[PDB]
């Protein structure tokens, strides 16, 4: 097939976003709205405990 | 003293250990007090800042 525009092999992991756009307004987005759904952040890593129970809080909202 | 032992009367070496004491005893029952409820303030608080 020939495609004018391009093709990307994904639709996220979600269906039904409204996955088929008529009007396609385009952001490429390098960075995630998954940083993480845990305690610890996507780069920071912890194996001490009191640095840990920092990131939980705030780890779950920096994505909303 | 260091270098020396200074010779006093009891009317300055008195008070000395009088007002000294007692003044020792307001700062110290403050800070202490406020260690307290910094923790618990700052248990609440280093849970927000370290996203």
């Amino acid at each position: 097939s020939l495609i004018r525009g391009l093709v990307l092999d994904h639709g996220a992991r979600h269906p039904d976003m409204k996955k088929r756009v008529e009007d396609a307004y385009i952001l490429t987005c390098n960075v995630s709205l998954e940083y993480e759904k845990t305690e610890v952040n996507s780069g920071f890593f912890y194996k001490s405990a009191e640095e840990r129970e920092k990131l939980v809080k705030a780890e779950r909202k920096f994505i909303e | 003293v260091g270098g020396v032992l200074v010779e006093r009367t009891v009317k300055e070496v008195l008070p000395a250990l009088e007002n000294n004491k007692e003044q020792i005893q307001k700062i110290i029952e403050t800070l202490t007090q406020q260690l307290q409820a910094k923790g618990k303030e700052l248990n609440e608080f280093r849970e927000k800042h370290n996203i």
